[PDB]
């Protein structure tokens, strides 16, 4: 049920193959292929009015589609390369344009060079003692840094359930170094909850950081232990002292 | 152009209202739609006007095709609602709009404007100065790059208590700075805690 | 003087072969005012009349293109409707409309229409309080909650309340010259007999404009209907009409009466005279 | 002035 | 559902004696729009046999005007042939000078 659009990160090296797929269960005759650049507007790739057919919007490019099951809306980039470095919205409902619902989007990454890929650090700051005897809370931050593209999902799980309560996180990642465009990047999260609920050596905080990376089928001749799609993140106690 | 929309981020208090504006240049277009795009996800349909007006149930919807006028309400603002709304004009193929942000402001009750010290894990102090407490009023601004980084506000909201709160992260790797002098890019208030110790 | 704009929509489907046909003529009290049609004979031939030129490329761009966006949607329709009555794809099916709306000459709207018709049937159509849809058979009725629920009928008032009208009061300004005029009838009598004591006086006509040309062979005083052999207007070629009916009087009391015509423009009415004039 | 149909039947 | 067209063999311009005129066919009130109609002098379609471009009527049923170009004489004889999807054979009706 819903609008399934997978898969939702993925990085590419120029020239390589890959295909998104979009799957809806209404039993739309419309779908469409949508592509969104950070602070760009929505933009048009291809559309299909029924179970063959296709159209215009934005084509010239290396984008085709196939319509050849209803359920499905596939988008093809044949032989990948910058653009196509963007987020992507596939999209159904019935009705020739009108109403809509979008999939939970594909971010898509394609680089020059897999050699600036890189995994996240994260770490976690204890809080702060003057904080705790002054307002009676307490605020646990995360920082995850190094990330490289910017393809990452933020969490804080106490005694091992996922937490909402008292917790925010930077709508975007900060660019280390805007000197130049490929930069790494970082991000920080605020987890704050009662002084009275902190002080217990009975309680795990987590903040977690999901990466998503370089799959198996990329050649790595680096050093490196290959940026792979991997969990990297920090654990605190409860400080009592 | 096509469809002209509202200017940069509208800064609502958190009860007040809003209004949105929404113009077509092609006098003879046809149906409307307000969509509502969470930074960073995807447009979640909002509101749909195939006639003059449009209700259900929180959000308004009114629309005068003699001046090309689309607007959206938004009453009774929740802290949630914070989000870039879209704006999309049918007639003819369906032409979306750039968009209109939209920041609901919570309303700091007790404000008491601090910039604490969160020692760290492990070795070395990152140097974590937590900017918080400050009232939705305040600002703060960017600061430089050398081996220092600062993150704009963000909102809480520990809703098992009902209590709403700002802060700010500032971090680098021992230039090396403190907490007096990390926010020092900004306009501060006059209540603002620095505990040395 | 009383005023109607409608359009009549044809997605006649061919299987197979080629590609489903598409027309979409307009009018405005009559007057064919443009044609559309998925067949471009030659060029951009598509009609358009004189009065909507004018109407730079923005108009007819932003039309044609409204055109395409519709002709997809009823794609659909072609391939839902089979499937209502699960028809094979083999067969050959016809999906017809006529929507638009009707004003007095103060330019208020006092009704809307829109009608559907699968394979000749009327399957579905829009109420006269524009807001509600008049089921045919079980089909239509599918397509009646789909429409319930996607508030199609608040669309096509929307139109039909708007647009429809913001642009017949239009249309009827900038062709004045064409919608509100009349034509000269025209209609010379003949004689031609037959076998025995039974001939025939046809009347005939080389037109007007619509077409509601009562010729009646009149009788004393009450409308002789019986003694009649009237045929249909069958139109002519040169953007004019004709018809002619058949009275079958004796060779004794054959000019007891003179057929008359009546028409619009013309002020009283023009009382024609059987006789050879 | 064509009409947007954008629901088929 | 299916209706039978109406067909009618006919001249415009001031139709008389042998000369110059147009002579056309009008077939109109018939479903669905697949119609094959041909204008014969003497039995055999004639070339160049324009006809309108297809609208319906407010019943549904579609109506054409299948027109040519020639010129009447004395014993050159003409017909309108058409055939329809309901119809078992083709229905073929002549031409007369007044009617």
């Amino acid at each position: 049920a819903g609008v399934t659009q997978t898969p939702k990160f993925r990085v590419l090296k120029t020239g390589q193959s890959m295909t998104l797929l979009c799957a809806q269960d209404m039993n739309h005759e419309y779908m469409y292929w949508y592509r969104q650049d950070p602070g760009m507007g929505l933009r048009l790739i291809h559309y299909s009015v029924g179970e063959g057919t296709t159209a215009k919007g934005e084509v010239p490019d290396g984008y085709n589609v196939s319509r050849l099951k209803k359920q499905n809306f596939l988008l093809g980039l044949e032989s990948a390369a910058p653009s196509q470095t963007s987020v992507y919205f596939c999209a159904s409902g019935q009705g020739n344009f009108d109403i809509q619902y979008f999939g939970a989007g594909t971010r898509l990454s394609v680089l020059e060079d897999l050699k600036n890929v890189f995994p996240p650090e994260v770490a976690v700051f204890e809080p702060s003692e003057a904080e705790i005897s002054h307002t009676q809370k307490a605020t646990l931050v995360c920082l995850a840094t190094g990330f490289y593209p910017d393809h990452v999902e933020l969490s804080w799980w106490v005694n091992g359930k996922e937490v909402h309560s008292g917790v925010c996180t930077d709508p975007q990642p900060l660019k280390e170094q805007p000197a130049l465009n490929d930069s790494r990047y970082a991000l920080s999260s605020r987890l704050r909850v009662s002084a009275t609920f902190w002080q217990n050596p009975r309680n795990h905080f987590r903040c977690q950081v999901q990466f998503y990376g370089l799959s198996e089928n990329d050649e790595w001749t680096q050093d490196r232990a290959k940026p792979v799609t991997q969990i990297v993140s920090a654990e605190a106690w409860g400080r009592a002292d | 152009k096509e469809v002209e929309q509202d200017p940069g981020p509208f800064n609502v208090p958190e009860g007040a209202t809003v209004a949105f504006n929404c113009t077509y240049s092609n006098s003879a277009s046809q149906s409307f739609f307000w969509y509502r795009q969470d930074s960073r996800k995807e447009p979640k349909l909002l509101m749909s006007v195939y006639s003059s007006g449009n209700e259900d149930g929180r959000f308004t919807a009114q629309l005068n095709r003699a001046s090309q006028y689309i607007s959206l309400l938004i009453r009774d603002s929740k802290l949630s609602d914070s989000a870039t709304y879209l704006c999309v004009v049918r007639a003819g193929k369906l032409i979306f709009g750039q968009g209109t942000e939209l920041s609901v402001k919570p309303n700091i009750q007790n404000p008491d404007p601090a910039v604490y010290q969160l020692r760290d894990s492990k070795s070395s102090d990152k140097s974590v100065c937590l900017f918080t407490d400050f009232d939705s009023q305040t600002n703060v601004s960017q600061s430089k790059d050398s081996d220092v980084y600062i993150t704009d506000k963000c909102v809480l909201d520990m809703r098992s208590m009902d209590f709403k709160s700002n802060s700010a992260v500032a971090w680098s790797n021992k230039s090396d700075f403190a907490c007096a002098n990390a926010f020092n890019n900004s306009i501060i208030p006059e209540d603002t805690f620095f505990p040395s110790p | 003087g009383s005023h109607s704009m409608r359009y009549f929509d044809t997605a006649m489907s061919r299987p197979g072969r080629g590609e489903p046909r598409f027309i979409s003529v307009g009018y405005v009290d009559d007057t064919q005012f443009v044609r559309f049609d998925s067949d471009a004979a030659s060029p951009r031939e598509e009609p358009r009349a004189p009065w909507i030129e004018q109407e730079g490329p923005e108009y007819w761009d932003r039309n044609t293109q409204i055109f395409k966006t519709n002709t997809q949607t009823d794609r659909e329709s072609l391939r839902n409707l089979r499937g209502y009555y699960n028809q094979s794809e083999a067969g050959s099916h016809t999906l017809q409309s006529m929507y638009g709306c009707d004003v007095g000459p103060d330019g208020r709207l006092l009704r809307g229409h829109n009608q559907y018709a699968y394979d000749g049937k009327d399957y579905i159509a829009l109420n006269e309080d524009l807001r509600s849809w008049t089921a045919a058979d079980t089909a239509a009725q599918i397509t009646q909650r789909k429409w319930e629920a996607a508030r199609v009928a608040e669309q096509d008032r929307a139109y039909l309340e708007g647009t429809c009208v913001e642009w017949l009061r239009r249309y009827l300004e900038n062709g004045k010259d064409t919608l509100e005029r009349a034509d000269p009838p025209k209609t010379h009598v003949t004689h031609h007999p037959i076998s025995d004591h039974e001939a025939t006086l046809r009347c005939w006509a080389l037109g007007f404009y619509p077409a509601e040309i009562t010729l009646t062979w009149q009788r004393d005083g009450e409308d002789q209907t019986q003694d009649t052999e009237l045929v249909e207007t069958r139109p002519a070629g040169d953007r004019t009409f004709q018809k002619w009916a058949a009275v079958v009087v004796p060779s004794g009391e054959e000019q007891r009466y003179t057929c008359h015509v009546q028409h619009e423009g013309l002020p009283k009415p023009l009382t024609l005279r059987w006789e050879p004039s | 002035f064509l009409r947007g149909r954008a629901y088929g039947l | 559902i299916q209706r039978t067209p109406k067909i009618q063999v006919y001249s415009r311009h001031p139709a008389e004696n042998g000369k110059s005129n147009f002579l056309n066919c009008y077939v109109s009130g018939f479903h669905p729009s697949d119609i094959e109609v041909d204008l014969l002098k003497n039995g055999e379609r004639i070339e160049k046999v324009e006809h309108s471009d297809l609208s319906f009527s407010k019943d549904w049923s579609f109506y054409l005007l299948y027109y040519t170009e020639f010129t009447p004489t004395e014993k050159d004889e003409y017909a309108c042939r058409v055939n329809h999807v309901t119809l078992s054979q083709p229905k073929i009706v002549k031409w007369d000078r007044d009617m």
